[PDB]
Formats: C-alpha cells, structure tokens, sequence
C-alpha cells in the first residue's frame, strides 16, 4: 500500500524559513511526480508546488514564487518543500501528493497533512 | 445455503473502480426479492433479464462485481458504451446477461475536504476486454521516450483520484454500483431461486 507522510510543521514565528519533507512508503517499481497542497480552515484545498520525477521540472503556484522551493529529498520518492520569509496566512494543513501533475487536486496518492502555525506580534 | 449477496450490497468498504471487487456466487439459494423490491436504488437496469422473475430462474453463475464511480459515470456500466470507465476501468460485453445496480453514496464516500481514496485509470494503451481487470501502476508512456518508471515529460501515473467533497453536484457524487453477471453454461445451473 502506497501511503505519504509528512513532517516538519509546527509552530513558527512570521519571516522566519521552515523546510516540510515527505516520504513515500509501500511497495512500489515507480518514481512519483511529487507536489504540495495546503489548506486553511474553511477554505478549498490549494496547490502550491509540483517537482517531476527525476527532480528536473518543478511548477508553483503564481502566488509563492521566489520565495518557495520544491526539490526531491535522498530516497526515491521523498520531496522537501522550503518556505522563506513566513507571512501569517502561510498559516494551513500542508499536504503532500504523488503520481500526477498540474494544479487540480486528482493526484493519485495523498498525505494526511502537516499544520504550519505562524505567528506574530504586534506593536 | 443462501447466497450471500448480503455482503456484497452492504459490504462497509467498496473497492476503486479500477480494482473492481469480484464475488462469485455459487451453490445458494438466491431471494433477489430483497433487491427488486428495494427502495433503495438510484439505477437498476437489467439485461437480458426481467428482475422480478428472478426468483423463478437458475443460473451456472453469478459474478457481483462492485465498485464507486461518479454518478454522471453510471451511464458507462451498459453494454456498447465508450469513455474512460467503459473504457480503461471495467468494461461490459456487448451480449451481457445481468443487472446493474447503483445507488448515490455520497453519505458514506463523501469526505469534507475529499475523499482521494477513491481512484480511476485514466491512461491506457489499450481498451479493456469485457470484464478484464488492471490494477497495475506503470507509469503510461505518451511519447517515443521509454518511461522507465518515472513519471515526468510524456509520462504519466495512470491513476488519478475522485476527491469527493459532499457539497459537489449529483453528478459528481460518488455512487456504489454492484453488477450482477447471470450466467448460464452449458452445465448444471445451481444459483437458483426459493422453491
Ligand atoms: C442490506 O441491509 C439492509 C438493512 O439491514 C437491516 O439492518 C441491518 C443493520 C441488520 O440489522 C439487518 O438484519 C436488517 O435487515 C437490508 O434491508 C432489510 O431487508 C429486509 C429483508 O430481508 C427487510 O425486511 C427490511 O425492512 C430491510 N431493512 C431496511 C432498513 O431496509 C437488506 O436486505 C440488505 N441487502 C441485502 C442484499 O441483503
């Protein structure tokens, strides 16, 4: 059974990076097309960025370019996902995805997600 | 013994339609009566078949194959259809003895947010053959480039996920369908009805 985890969120502070990982476990023969979707509470799931196979072509989301990168982690199907300069609404459940492409959310196999929490004060 | 069609219609889980659960009955006594007189179908379509005489038939066989597609997809379990279930996922023949039975799930599969766990081929370098199944997961090569199983440029992941949200349109609900294959061989017919 293929099956996606996630790791790395968790509570963090506004500007900051934070890097999200997730590994593929299962029995398989394929190397996955491999993306991020998040999630805020009451709203629509939202892709945020894909990286092919063989790490070669990666695809974001227009809203998080230059300040997001996707790569492919150590092990086959493993992708990381490093997100600078942290805004308050970056605030959602991160999920990860495999086997697919593009921006609708059809791909084949799906992660339970990961909260991210940004803070900030205010003066 | 009574045929236990029980647990195909009430079963808790449903296979994807690309894996198509398969149940062969045989040897039972069969009261089709808690079908054809239930209110609880969205689609019971027969073939070859009259529902209501099925207390007074016998079979070689029956095959309850089931399944969750979207309910605009319904349609496609018929003979002579075409498009990506009829296709790529389970296929009817053209000379089919049988019933399909559908009904909308959308309280059960529906999932807020989505339920992935429901999936369907959508690449195939062939069409199904009535009643063949594949579950195989190679990636799809759409260009002269072999794939080698990684997806990327021109290769794809064959599978692709419903999502079902319960605030999505009927026609993009998940419905559970259960197809009844009546067959009758040259040989001894021991499905039969109640006598
Ligand atoms: C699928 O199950 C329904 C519901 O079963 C009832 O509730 C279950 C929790 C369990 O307690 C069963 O024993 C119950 O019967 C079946 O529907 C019932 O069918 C009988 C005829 O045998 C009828 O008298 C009842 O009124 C029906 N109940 C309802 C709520 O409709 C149904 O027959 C099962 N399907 C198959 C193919 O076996």
């Amino acid at each position: 059974q293929v099956q996606l985890q996630e790791s790395g969120g968790g509570l963090v502070q506004a500007g900051g990076s934070l890097r999200l990982s997730c590994a593929a476990s299962g029995r398989t023969s394929s190397v996955y097309n491999m993306a991020w979707f998040r999630q805020t509470p009451g709203k629509e799931r939202e892709f945020v960025a894909a990286i092919t196979g063989n790490g070669g072509t990666t695809l974001y989301a227009d809203s998080v370019k230059g300040r997001l990168t996707i790569s492919r982690g150590n092990a086959k199907n493993t992708v990381s996902l490093q997100m600078n300069v942290l805004k308050p609404d970056d605030t959602a459940v991160y999920y990860c995805a495999a086997g697919g492409w593009g921006k609708e959310r059809n791909y084949a196999y799906w992660g339970q997600g990961t909260q991210v929490t940004v803070s900030s004060h205010h003066h | 013994n009574l045929c236990p069609f029980g647990e195909v219609f009430n079963a808790t889980r449903f296979a994807s339609v690309y894996a198509w659960n398969r149940k062969r009955i045989s040897n039972c006594v069969a009261d089709y009566s808690v079908l054809y007189n239930s209110a609880s179908f969205s689609t019971f379509k027969c073939y070859g078949v009259s529902p209501t005489k099925l207390n007074d038939l016998c079979f070689t066989n029956v095959y309850a194959d089931s399944f969750v597609i979207r309910g605009d997809e319904v349609r496609q379990i018929a003979p002579g259809q075409t498009g990506k279930i009829a296709d790529y996922n389970y296929k009817l023949p053209d000379d089919f003895t049988g019933c399909v039975i559908a009904w909308n799930s959308n309280n059960l599969d529906s999932k807020v947010g989505g339920n992935y766990n429901y999936l369907y081929r959508l690449f195939r370098k062939s069409n199904l053959k009535p009643f063949e199944r594949d579950i195989s997961t190679e990636i799809y090569q759409a260009g002269s480039t072999p794939c080698n199983g990684v997806e990327g440029f021109n290769c794809y992941f064959p599978l692709q996920s419903y999502g079902f949200q319960p605030t999505y349109g009927v026609g993009y609900q998940p419905y559970r369908v259960v197809v009844l294959s009546f067959e009758l061989l040259h040989a001894p017919a021991t499905v039969c009805g109640p006598k």
